[PDB]
């Protein structure tokens, strides 16, 4: 029956995918369908965008729905339809498969009485939202995204896999409007909760690596730069030509060397126009970073407009325009004195903490520790008698 | 035999959707519980059955010792499939449950279904095997997991427990072809057992 169809796909397949094909025949017969789940994963990794995949899954989907794991079956379909370039094909396939599942669970959930099929509904649904973002329907996708989110929250536990699919619909939506900041934050959520399992390629990771860095440079408040270098995405992608100078910019921003950033960006701005249309922002971005960072590393909280002028390489006019932007952005709050030529900073925004910063703060605690101990020595000595 | 309190350990795994027993191996082990409960019951009516799971990162107590089949059942429903049975922890949990009994006269016994090739060390479970027989706890390892190919770690375990002791450890290997689990368990000794002092 199915024994014949596996055999015709096999003949048509490359001899690359032949030894993997065999395992499907053996396991089906022996009825050892856990080793069946392993074989399908193995097969799919190196044959993702082959046309034997989609055909093959069609056979299997019709036969089992609850004789192998619900989580396992649906994730195969999602990776398939990403790679399917006919988007119409995707929208149709999804709706029919979801319906089946909805009908299936009235009877199956109770008979097995330990297996749930309503986790499958969600896994599918995330992809229905993605498929509209391919046909460039923002309205339709947004409606599904508010609903996906409320469902997520209702459960008292989430699998990794569901919340992954949820951050994926999200990511593609935000980057169409071309909103940088909104994108960056989302992507962090997706990266952490991700599976160990490779069903995500190097290509995807590297594409996300390129988008996240664009977002951080062309951003206006992302000082989580250090987080990319201390997180695998950007740390291990350094090795292509693109990701040498890109990596460096981020290293430049932190230490605040204005020369290094400037020099590298002149060469690269021609080649890539995404940086080129946000240039006003890009050039000011490093200036914003040094302005907040000087305040942090000083104990006190006030700077002369003379100091600021040196540090950013700006005139006194443009020093004042720079503090005013920064406040407007909400990096700094305080007061501006033009008649004492001070900025008296009153709050600085939190930020991440690296090794260096750890010690800086540590040292300041040392003085205040002493002040408590000796002030307390004076109080011991007066009214030593009265302590009743 | 008689006067014996039994924690049955039902194995819960991702190998319990297999078609090697119809309809799946999970649902077969469901029926298996019922038959052993009644068998013990009709030999002598002071016997009790507890039920524990393997689902979870660690096994869990769903039901302590009761004379009600139906309480044992609400548990099996409640329980998942997606965990893995680790014998070392399952044994240790069964023993604590065994220190609570309807009458303290009653002997100590573990019945363990296996649907998971053991991934615990051999050596870990040799120490534990020597732990059981001090208390007079024997373990009947119904093996149908290592028929998917895996070497018999179990030969060592059943043997370590085995000694003068009127509760006896047993090794039953069930036929790999379709033929219904529970039937085969029910027809093998569980009341037609004997002592070994």
């Amino acid at each position: 029956e199915i024994d014949t169809i596996l055999s015709t796909l096999r003949m048509e397949a490359d001899p690359s995918l032949h030894p993997l094909f065999e395992q499907f025949e053996k396991f089906y017969e022996e009825k050892l369908w856990f080793q069946l789940s392993e074989s399908l994963t193995k097969f799919f990794d190196d044959a993702k965008s082959t046309p034997l995949r989609l055909r093959l899954y069609d056979n299997f989907v019709s036969k089992f729905y609850d004789k192998i794991n619900q989580l396992s079956v649906v994730k195969y379909l999602l990776a398939s339809l990403k790679d399917s370039k006919d988007f119409d094909e995707s929208l149709k396939y999804l709706d029919d498969l979801k319906a089946q599942f909805q009908e299936l669970d009235s009877k199956k959930q109770r008979n097995n009485g330990s297996k749930d099929h309503g986790d499958g509904i969600l896994l599918i649904d995330s992809e229905i939202a993605r498929t509209y973002l391919l046909k460039n329907d923002l309205v339709k996708a947004r409606d599904l995204l508010d609903d996906l989110e409320k469902t997520l929250d209702k459960k008292d536990s989430i699998p990794l896999r569901i919340t992954n699919s949820f951050y994926s619909t999200n990511s593609q939506y935000f980057k169409f409007k071309n909103d940088f900041n909104s994108f960056y934050y989302t992507s962090l959520l997706y990266l952490s909760t991700l599976e160990p399992s490779t069903s995500i390629t190097l290509a995807e990771r590297q594409q996300l690596a390129y988008d996240l860095s664009i977002s951080a440079l062309l951003g206006d408040k992302i000082y989580n730069f250090g987080e990319l270098l201390h997180h695998p995405i950007m740390e291990t992608i350094v090795n292509d030509s693109n990701y040498d100078w890109l990596f460096q910019l981020l290293n430049a921003l932190t230490v605040g060397d204005f020369d290094k950033f400037d020099s590298l960006i002149k060469v690269q701005i021609s080649k890539i126009p995404i940086l080129a249309q946000h240039e006003s922002f890009l050039r000011q971005k490093i200036c914003l970073m040094t302005l907040i960072e000087t305040v942090f590393v000083k104990n006190i909280r006030m700077l002369s407009f003379e100091d600021i002028s040196k540090a950013t390489h700006l005139p006194k006019d443009n020093v004042e325009h720079l503090v005013m932007r920064a406040i407007s952005l909400g990096l700094l709050k305080g007061s501006i004195d033009q008649v004492n030529e001070l900025v008296t900073i009153s709050w600085v925004q939190p930020r991440i903490i690296s090794g260096d910063q750890i010690t800086k703060m540590k040292d300041r605690l040392v003085e205040w520790n002493d002040q408590v101990e000796k002030l307390g020595k004076k109080m011991e000595a007066r009214g030593q008698s009265i302590w009743v | 035999m008689v006067l014996e309190a039994t924690v049955l350990v039902i194995d819960n795994s991702e190998y319990s959707r297999n078609g090697d027993f119809p309809r799946t191996r999970f649902e077969a082990q469901i029926d298996s519980v019922e038959f052993i409960f009644q068998a013990k019951r009709n030999s002598n009516p002071e016997n009790t059955v507890g039920l524990i799971s393997g689902a979870g990162a660690n096994p869990r107590v769903l039901s302590t010792f009761t004379a009600e089949f139906g309480k044992i059942l609400a548990g099996l429903h409640d329980t998942q499939i997606e965990g893995k049975l680790h014998m070392a922890t399952a044994l240790q949990i069964a023993q604590l449950t065994l220190k609570h009994r309807q009458n303290k006269v009653q002997h100590q016994r573990i019945v363990a279904f296996v649907c998971s090739p053991i991934s615990d060390s051999r050596d870990e479970l040799i120490r534990l095997a020597k732990t059981l027989k001090k208390n007079n706890v024997a373990v009947d390892i119904i093996n149908f997991g290592e028929i998917e190919q895996n070497t018999e770690l179990l030969d060592e375990f059943i043997a370590a427990v085995n000694n003068p002791q009127e509760e006896t450890s047993h090794l039953l290997t069930v036929t790999p072809g379709p033929r219904l689990l529970y039937e085969n368990i029910a027809s093998s000794p569980i009341i037609l057992e004997e002592g070994s002092s």
